[PDB]
């Protein structure tokens, strides 16, 4: 709400139409203001999230807009037109609950200890779950249905996304894209990109004797054709290619910036290009040997899409329709209305935004054209079943396959969920795997600029790719430098370069976000710094030694420092997925070693929320600690300390809550201690009478008479008298 | 029996090899009674089970063995006379394998369902050396074909059942005797049992289509009810017969 | 490790800073040069560097098939007709090398010529990279297409006259729209033609071999003594850092950094606002010792009270105006006095009652617990005790500071005994 | 061939052999100085606001150590990719509107990278 | 189910409860067997749960001692109030004539 | 093995001209007549020899 | 079943030759055993054993 | 995967050891003890997990798969192939059970819930085929077994 | 219905429903306008009447 949506508005700041020239509407600069209700007749009014869920209504905020048109030629201005209704998140930074105290808090009818962070639309809280999906611009290879050990690359730009595949089928690189009738060899591809040399084909492709063994075939069929020269592969291009020389200038346009958008070319140079096929068809080679196949279930090249990303999307799509459906009206209304002039204030519908909000919120189901995603189940209604289960729903997260096949593959527990998310929080059912939870300690990096990130490597000798040939690339010692997914380059001695780099980052002038991973298998440098990626911090260890302290432990408790001063003092240190596979860490304090760069925090933190309630979980069984979540995330007790001006569609309540006597620092830190929701009773493991056969339990009725177990069930029930087109009401 | 079975791993029958498919799957591929079915094994009997080097014979005469295989070197030579493959067959591993391949049967193996090579083009000069000079057959190729030649030679059958695949010699230590059995991962129960040295009389398939399409319906039937009834029992649990005769 | 040998000295020189070209071969090893290659001309442009070289290859040498030189040459070429004609003979004898362009700016390179004891550096204006070019096969393309249509033009033996008289088939220019004509100038053809527009400029070729060579490459030297203190080049380590990485433009928000960089004053306020409790010992070695004692001195004495040699900050600095108390909502007024109060009882005694400052201030307990927790520690059959100790060093030196905060302290005192009426 | 390093490459240029060799070094984008009287802002300082005569001094430490004292800091100095394609290096002097004169000045071989020294730099202040 | 984590639990909470205190069971560490074992022999308890207790029916001594010990029990929202169902002839859909 | 011309860089086939087979380019007139023998061996992998199993 | 929360079914025949089939054939003292290899489904359980 | 066998079979022989001697030391009116005795519920394997030592903690019939580059989590030494590294719990469920050990039972315990749970739906189908192909054949009077047809 | 209507009509209710949606008015509002234009269409006066008077009519 404060950078996306001002990049937006920025980047759909003009829209005009074609008839009529010299007319434009231009916007200066967009505004969210603070949540009102519109009930008061044109007049707003601060309203509150309960107020919100007690009239069934929306919490949103009137989208306020700046802008200046043409009538008649004459520019006029307008400081402040509505244009929508966007949803406003409770505890944002323009929320009503924020900066307020727990006295405010109960003035406001709302619990200080509410998680918040859900949208309020017609009375109904929806969570907009985190969404996991693969990383975007990665060459991943697999092995095809009949074996076939293949490569795929998803180029995803801001514009469009393409999935092209390469696979052997026939012992030689046929390359397949949507926007083509037959693959084609991928030596026609090399030579109809400039590169029509056979002997720079094959340096760049490699300098070894299994590669030139393989790749024979490829030359083979190549030279079969009379193709030799970039005009003839064009034209076999062209004459591939679907319908949507001409057919040369199309097949050229398609080369440039239908296959490998990820891959720029600066002005119909495809040398990056060329080198990036070149690396792609290296890694094929090597993996049609010894099978180092990549796996997809590694979550270092997964992504994270927040509510916010998703949120960004939405708004751009509907403002680039309301932006269409303008131009068409003025096309329709200016040339053959009538003399009066015309300006947009007249048809500027101000409900489309929001009721395309409201609907995508509700719903759950994201239909966006423009970039053709049709995603389902996005919102769900946040459970208030208790507060432990509130606080648990709100960090799930859903993944990609959403059921589409027992693959057994992403269901299971990877190795490197370590730190990052639960591994025994987990639904217990049809959804176990594919619903996950996220750590006690972790956190989503953002999209930085990446210009210092490029500067410094360029800066620290990285050689550039096109004053070399691809020669190179087949050396030992030489690794490539990728910048996502894009090749930055080659350098020497890698070891140098991720030194110096994470010094600098250590230091703070490059981010602390920015990850940095290396991969001698392939030789190959990733610099990542991309948002969605999941990150966890670590002490920073010197020889033997971790540079945290009793001394700084101490500052730390008293006050004269923080979290952020041991960042920026490079005590403690945000570690990806990426660089801890390459980055060793320690346990404890008594297994560091020699070789070991940082030292894991705490332990425990490795639980997530539900299953932090856990007394003493590494010494039961793992299934146990899964139903204990599941059961917990339903479990019976207060939800909060306004639960009695709460009045929801069904609402259980104890009569006795007692706080456990055996409680984590998870409960402690969480609060739970305060809302809890179970009783404490002095339990006999026995059997007696023999009603207690297979799991049951024998209960006391003094016990039970005596308000133990009481629980109180709390049901809504909503009529409304509304009033029809006619001059009649319900009574 | 289908939820009662966990779908365990790590039994390979005791060879600690040879993955096979056992369990829910197994007893869904026979149900289904498909032509081509996943990891197809043939246990086959041998006269002389208490010799190893009769065992290695027959493995070697029953196996696929290509020609990149047995040969330590082929190498595309073009003497300024003419352009010829000369492919040297490692005698020393013919003999410790057992494989009663000569240069004779390589090149009859030679000119075999590959770009129709005249017998001509093969000859042969010393004991273990073979000359392969090809010819342009007008079909858009010429002289250079050398290289396809050198791709698809290597992959050539000399000696064994294309169908076989892989073929190992399974042990027996009954306090009896030791005795010795034939274990072929292929899907062809009528070459194994015609093979010189097999006991025909006793060789068993887990393919239902080839033991029909062999032994006749009835050996299909009892194949079926064997596998069904050894799958079942792999997991602990057991099964009236009378169930698995009735479904055959 | 000391420089203990090869001390070799660096010049730079600008003779050939804008006439120096790097041309790399990708596809020609090192061992075989073009030394021996007769060359026949090269075309240039000034801008928009992109070089094509016109050599000679020999053709009675027997590593030339003379019947292919001779069919394509029938295909590229005529039969006789020699206007335009990319070999004089009929034989291939020129050979097309095109220049590819690696980077736009090549300041950051430079060519370092090695000497007995020195090393000369000379900027480059260009590099590039020669590819043997394929343009005769499209010229032979053009020839088999023009042969085509004059044959199906002659189809016939004599071809009567054709009335194909041209149409008036003139198109509008019409108005292109902003996106078709940013596509229009982002096609490959355009940009192709705007290059073409630039005419060609025709050098001659020069081996290494000729004496020209050795002559022009004495310019790569700089006239110059051995030792001379360069006038640039003589900033500091934090500077050229600064240069090659130039900047992009609870109460604990702000980090250390953020902190120090603000005033003296802005820094004492939010140290004491969020520990409450430190010595003036703690604030000098936290500030710095660069800071006077006098200034953190006058900076404390208005944003903190002095309480048994230690300093606690003043509770309207915790408490704006405008606050309330988080757990009550009382004014913040109230909270201030009872915070005043708690203060004055510790001055008086070290050992304070929780429930008689309670029944005193006539406040909750919350209240009470987070103004005790502030500035004390409980302790086991003693009550609350002071979390620091006594300082007696600080009251020593500073008697006037003492007995500033004596006289404040009494008058706090005043003011509490007439509000509680104690 | 096996690998080797700038300090046994110099040493093997200087003493071993006298005879002269074209080097190709690669310099970083902004060096620690400032354009002399060039109209400026803390822009990139390349050689072509630079004069001529004594810039800087190569020095080579123990262990293989090979540093760039070009003012108060000090680069290092690395052996960047092996090239073995050819590298011929040449001057095309335009002396004439119409006509001009290509030199082909020597052949290169080996190729240098140097980069700032960011462990000092930092360590420094 | 090898649930010895419930035993430590309630071991610790018996402690808790004698001693006045709060014991934790953090994920690998919190309170240790040995500091609740010392806490009961101290506080006179049996240092392992176990107590001698009495039959209620027939009044005499049990054989075998009973684990007594505080454990934290929650109450789930499934209810047999609610999930109790039975259907006579009803109502039937309109489509196919069926409950 | 795989051979390139020095000219333009395309690959090398073998063909038989009017005294001897000759290595020649088909983009080209370039052309290398064979004097000695020339060999490209590759050493297939053998297949060991399986021993027993159990 | 386990009593961990299952939910089962109870239906009522509403005819005397659909009662008189269920309980003769359906019979739980008539269905003591499993069809699949005879061996008793319905005997001891936990807390019997013991 | 000699080196895998011969360290499966150095832990399961270890494991064996580690309950034979908690079988042999503890006494006798041990309710786990008489439990596993009479078979009413548990066995001496779990027992000797929850007493004695955890065995090895095994996916798809062999150990914990290298998830990270050449190993299985960070906290170990690339190319390490030590039990503690690839997957041997020597704690006890008692004794508690280290981080990459309780990870790894919790992978152990993934795979368990996956293939139980989602198998079934493989057997529903399967059982749902067989009666529907085998609901036609009945017993006749004749003591022979006939179709519908 | 919705067939038996002409453009003129057709662009008049598209136009109550637009400036109903600007003035951010509840779809009951919007109903209740779209009744009342339809109700005052019914007549022929009105059906036949100037562009203005038609907008004029929106309006009223
Ligand atoms: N108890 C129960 N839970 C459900 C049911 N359906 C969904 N859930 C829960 O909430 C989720 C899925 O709800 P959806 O199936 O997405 O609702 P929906 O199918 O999208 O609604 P439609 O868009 O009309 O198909 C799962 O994660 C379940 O945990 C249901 O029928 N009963
Ligand atoms: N998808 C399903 N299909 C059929 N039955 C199911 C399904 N889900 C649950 N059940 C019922 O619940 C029972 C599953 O329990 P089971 O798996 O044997 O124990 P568990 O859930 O592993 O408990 P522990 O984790 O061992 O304590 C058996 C089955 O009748
Ligand atoms: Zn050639």
């Amino acid at each position: 709400i404060n950078v996306e949506i001002k990049k937006i508005m920025k980047a759909n700041e003009k829209v005009t139409s074609d008839a009529d020239p010299m007319w434009y509407l231009k916007y200066l600069n967009i505004y969210v203001g603070l949540p009102d209700v519109e009930e008061s007749f044109n007049v707003t009014r601060p309203v509150s999230p309960h107020e919100c869920r007690l009239r069934d209504m929306t919490y949103s905020a009137p989208i306020t807009v700046d802008i200046e048109y043409t009538r008649g030629s004459q520019r006029i201005i307008r400081n402040a037109l509505p244009i929508g209704r966007m949803p406003i998140m409770l505890r944002s930074s323009n929320c009503v609950l924020t900066g307020k105290t727990p006295a405010e808090f109960a003035k406001l009818n709302e619990c200080p200890l509410d998680p918040g962070g859900y949208f309020i639309v017609k009375g109904v809280e929806k969570v907009i779950l985190i969404q996991e999906q693969l990383s975007k611009n990665r060459i991943i290879v697999e092995a095809d249905r009949k074996g076939a050990v293949g490569a795929s690359v998803t180029s995803s730009t801001h514009e469009k996304k393409s999935r092209t595949n390469m696979a052997v089928k026939q012992g030689r690189f046929y390359l397949r894209h949507n926007t083509l009738s037959e693959d084609i060899p991928i030596v026609i591809i090399f030579k109809a990109m400039g590169v029509e040399s056979d002997q720079e084909i094959v340096q760049m492709i490699g300098t070894e004797e299994h590669v030139m063994a393989a790749f024979g075939p490829s030359l083979e069929e190549c030279q079969k054709a009379q193709i030799f020269t970039q005009m003839q592969a064009l034209k076999y291009i062209g004459n591939k290619v679907r319908r949507q020389k001409t057919k040369i200038e199309e097949a050229r346009e398609l080369l440039a910036s239908t296959i490998l958008t990820h891959v720029p070319v600066k002005e119909f140079n495809f040398r990056a290009k060329c080198i990036y096929t070149a690396v792609m068809v290296r890694r094929v080679i090597l993996a049609q040997g010894d099978n180092k196949v990549d796996d997809r279930d590694y979550y270092g090249n997964k992504r994270l899409e927040l509510a916010g990303q998703l949120l960004s999307l939405l708004f751009e799509d509907l403002f680039k329709k309301f932006n269409s459906e303008m131009k068409k009206i003025a096309d329709q209304v200016i040339p053959k209305q009538r003399a009066a002039q015309f300006d947009v204030v007249k048809h500027m519908r101000q409900d489309q935004i929001t009721n395309g909000m409201v609907n995508a919120i509700s719903t759950g189901n994201w239909s966006l054209k423009r970039f053709k995603m049709d995603r389902q189940g996005v919102t769900q209604v946040l459970s208030r079943l208790s507060y432990i289960s509130a606080l648990g729903m709100m960090t799930r997260i859903s993944s990609q396959f959403e059921k589409t096949r027992k693959v057994s593959g992403p269901r299971s527990l990877q190795p490197s969920q370590w730190g990052m998310l639960c591994p025994s929080d987990t639904p217990e059912g049809e959804a176990c795997g594919l619903v996950k939870n996220l750590a006690l300690m972790t956190h989503i990096t953002t999209d930085m600029e990446d210009g210092p990130i490029v500067k410094l490597a360029s800066n620290l000798g990285v050689e550039d790719v096109n004053l070399l040939c691809g020669e190179e690339l087949s050396y030992p010692n030489v690794f490539l430098v990728f910048l996502n997914g894009n090749i930055l380059g080659v350098i020497r001695d890698h070891k140098k370069l991720v030194n110096t780099f994470r010094l600098m980052r250590r230091a703070g002038y490059i981010n602390e976000f920015v990850s940095i991973s290396t991969n001698l298998t392939d030789r190959c440098v990733y610099i990542s710094s991309d948002g969605g990626r999941l990150c966890r911090p670590y002490i920073i260890v010197k020889k033997q030694k971790p540079a945290v302290t009793n001394k700084h432990m101490e500052e730390l408790a008293q006050g004269y420092r923080n979290f952020e001063d041991f960042l920026h003092e490079s005590l403690v240190e945000y570690l990806d997925v990426n660089e801890e596979n390459d980055c060793n860490i320690a346990l404890y304090e008594h297994t560091i070693n020699k070789d070991t760069t940082h030292l894991e925090i705490e332990p425990f933190t490795l639980l997530g929320v539900c299953a932090g309630l856990i007394p003493y979980p590494h010494h039961n069984q793992s299934p146990r600690n899964t139903y204990q979540c599941a059961m917990g995330k339903q479990a019976m007790g207060t939800i909060g300390y306004n639960q009695r001006n709460r009045i929801d569609t069904l609402m259980y309540l104890l009569a006795y809550p007692q706080k456990p006597m055996v409680k984590t620092k998870t409960i402690e830190l969480i609060e739970f201690e305060k809302l809890p929701a179970g009783q404490n009773a002095t339990v006999a493991v026995m059997s007696y009478s023999g009603y207690d056969i297979e799991d049951a339990l024998v209960l006391n009725k003094a016990s039970l008479d005596r308000g133990f177990g009481r629980c109180l069930v709390y049901k809504n029930a909503k009529c409304t008298l509304k009033r029809y087109t006619n001059q009649t009401f319900d009574k | 029996p289908g939820t009662q079975m966990t779908l365990k791993t790590f039994h390979f029958a005791g060879v600690a090899s040879m993955n096979i498919t056992l369990g829910v799957p197994r007893i869904k591929e026979i149900i289904n009674a498909s032509k081509a079915i996943s990891t197809p094994i043939i246990t086959a009997q041998l006269d002389k089970d208490d010799d190893a080097d009769y065992a290695r014979l027959v493995k070697g005469r029953i196996e696929k063995t290509l020609l990149g295989e047995i040969s330590e070197y082929i190498e595309e030579v073009f003497l300024p006379d003419d352009c010829f493959i000369l492919v040297k067959l490692s005698l020393e591993r013919i003999r410790l394998l057992r494989l009663e391949v000569n240069a004779e049967t390589v090149r009859y193996s030679i000119c075999t369902s590959k770009l129709r090579v005249k017998p001509g083009d093969v000859a042969v000069h010393g004991e273990a050396v073979v000359c392969v000079t090809p010819r342009e057959n007008s079909k858009s190729s010429m002289y250079y074909v050398l290289q396809f030649l050198k791709e698809d030679l290597p992959k050539v059958v000399v000696q064994g059942i294309p169908e076989v695949s892989r073929a190992v010699i399974h042990i027996d230590e009954q306090s009896g005797k030791e005795k010795y059995k034939l274990l072929v991962e292929g899907d062809n129960l009528r070459a194994v049992m015609a093979t010189h040295g097999v006991k025909g009389t006793r060789t068993t398939s887990n393919n239902t289509y080839e033991v029909e399409k062999t032994l006749g319906i009835e050996a299909a039937r009892t194949t079926i009810i064997n596998e069904i009834q050894y799958t079942m029992v792999n997991h602990g649990m057991s099964i009236d017969r009378r169930h698995v005769m009735l479904l055959s | 490790d000391d420089p203990v040998v090869q001390e070799i000295d660096v010049y730079l020189a600008k003779s050939l800073a804008e006439k120096l070209y790097l041309f790399q071969y990708p596809v020609r090893p090192a061992s075989m040069t073009y030394d021996d290659i007769p060359h026949l001309s090269a075309k240039i442009k000034p801008k928009q560097q992109k070089v094509e070289l016109e050599m000679a290859i020999d053709t009675l040498n027997p590593n030339y098939c003379r019947s292919k030189g001779e069919q394509i040459a029938l295909n590229v070429d005529g039969a006789c007709a020699d206007e335009t004609s990319t070999y004089s003979s009929k034989l291939m004898d020129k050979q097309t090398f095109c220049s590819s362009q690696t980077t736009s700016n090549t300041s950051r390179y430079a060519a370092a010529l090695y000497r007995q004891g020195e090393l000369h550096l000379t900027p480059l204006h260009g590099i590039l990279q020669l590819r043997p070019s394929f343009s005769y096969l499209d010229k032979a393309d053009a020839k088999h297409r023009e042969r085509e249509a004059a044959n199906e033009a002659g189809d016939s033996s004599q071809d009567e006259a054709e009335d194909d008289v041209k149409q008036i088939t003139v198109r509008f220019s019409r108005p292109e729209s902003e996106q078709a004509r940013q596509r229009r100038v982002q096609s490959y053809e355009f940009l192709q033609k705007k290059h073409a527009e630039e005419p060609w400029v025709h050098l001659h070729y020069y081996g290494l071999r000729d004496s020209r060579s050795e002559h022009e490459r004495q310019y790569l030297l700089c006239p110059g003594s051995s030792g001379v203190e360069n006038t640039e080049l003589v900033k500091s380590p934090s500077e050229y850092l600064m240069m090659l990485m130039p900047p992009s433009q609870p109460s604990n928000v702000l980090s250390m950094a953020q902190l120090r960089t603000l005033p003296l004053a802005d820094q004492i306020k939010i140290l004491m606002k969020n520990v409450k409790v430190m010595p003036f010992a703690n604030l000098m070695s936290l500030l710095g010792p660069s800071i006077d004692s006098v200034a953190v001195l006058r900076g404390i004495q208005k944003v903190a009270m002095l309480v048994q040699g230690n300093w606690v900050v003043k509770s309207d600095i915790l408490y704006p105006k405008d606050s309330s108390s988080p757990h009550s909502g009382v004014p913040a007024e109230v909270l201030c006095r009872g915070r005043d109060f708690v203060m004055w009882k510790f001055t008086q005694s070290r050992w304070v009652v929780r429930k008689e400052v309670a029944t005193v201030t006539k406040l909750c307990a919350e209240d009470v617990k987070d103004f005790l927790e502030h500035m004390a520690v409980v302790r086991i059959n003693k009550g609350w005790e002071f979390i620091l100790p006594y300082d007696g060093e600080f009251i020593k030196k500073h008697p006037d500071v003492v007995q500033r905060q004596h006289m404040l302290w009494t008058g706090i005192q005043a003011k509490l005994e007439k509000v509680y009426n104690l | 061939l096996p690998k080797d390093v700038s300090v046994a490459e110099l040493l093997r240029e200087l003493s071993l052999t006298k005879e002269e060799e074209l080097l190709f070094l690669q310099l970083p984008d902004t060096l620690p100085g400032q354009p002399p009287t060039q109209d400026i802002a803390e822009n990139a300082c390349t050689l072509a606001d630079l004069t001529e005569g004594q810039v800087g001094k190569l020095l080579i430490r123990k262990s293989g150590r090979v540093q760039l004292l070009l003012g108060k800091v000090t680069l290092d100095v690395t052996m960047g990719t092996a090239c073995s394609f050819l590298q011929e290096l040449v001057s095309v002097g335009l002396g004439d509107s119409r006509t001009g004169e290509m030199t082909v000045l020597g052949h290169v071989k080996h190729k240098l990278v140097c980069s700032p020294d960011f462990e000092s730099l930092l360590d420094h202040k | 189910r090898m649930t010895v984590g419930k035993l430590i639990e309630l071991l610790a909470g018996k402690a808790g409860v004698l001693d006045g205190r709060f014991h934790y069971g953090t994920a690998f560490g919190g309170s240790k067997v040995k500091d609740v074992c010392e806490d009961l022999v101290r506080h006179g308890y049996n240092y392992l749960g176990k107590d001698y207790v009495t039959s209620g029916i027939t009044g005499e001594p049990l054989e075998a001692y009973i684990y007594f010990g505080p454990v934290y029990y929650q109450k789930l929202k499934h209810m047999v109030l609610d999930k109790m169902h039975a259907r006579a002839r009803g109502p039937r859909a309109v489509l196919t004539r069926q409950p | 093995m795989l051979l390139f011309c020095p000219g333009c860089g395309n690959g090398l086939i073998v063909e038989e001209g009017q005294r001897c087979h000759r290595f020649a380019c088909n983009t080209c007139p370039y052309v290398h007549n064979i004097t000695r023998k020339v060999t490209n061996r590759k050493y297939p992998k053998l297949k060991e020899v399986d021993d027993v199993l159990g | 079943a386990d009593f961990d929360g299952d939910e089962m079914n109870l239906h009522l025949p509403q005819t005397e030759e659909a009662k008189a089939e269920a309980l003769v054939l359906m019979g739980t003292k008539a269905n003591l055993v499993t069809p699949r290899n005879g061996e008793p489904l319905i005997a001891a359980i936990q807390d019997f054993l013991t | 995967e000699t080196l895998e066998a011969l360290i499966l079979k150095e832990l399961s022989v270890i494991r064996d050891h580690a309950g034979s001697a908690c079988l042999r030391e503890l006494d006798k009116s041990n309710s786990p003890l008489t439990m596993a005795l009479c078979g009413s519920k548990g066995s001496f394997i779990n027992i000797s997990q929850m007493i004695a030592c955890v065995g090895q903690q095994a996916i798809s019939g062999s150990r914990v798969p290298d998830g990270f580059e050449n190993r299985s989590l960070p906290h170990f030494e690339k190319h390490s192939k030590l039990p503690a590294a690839k997957g041997f719990v020597a704690n006890s469920f008692y004794s508690g059970l280290t981080p990459t050990e309780f990870f790894f039972h919790t992978m152990a315990g993934r795979e368990g819930l996956v293939d139980t749970a989602v198998k079934t739906a493989e057997t529903g189908y399967m059982q749902r085929r067989l009666v529907k192909s085998l609901e036609d054949l009945c017993s006749q009077y004749d003591l022979t077994v006939r179709s519908s047809t | 219905e919705n067939e038996q209507v002409s453009r003129s009509q057709q662009r008049g209710l598209r136009r109550v429903r637009d400036l109903c949606r600007v003035l951010q008015l509840p779809p009951t509002f919007e109903d209740t306008a779209v009744a009342y234009y339809q109700q005052a269409y019914r007549h022929s006066g009105i059906r036949a009447a100037r562009l203005q008077k038609k907008e004029v009519l929106v309006g009223c």
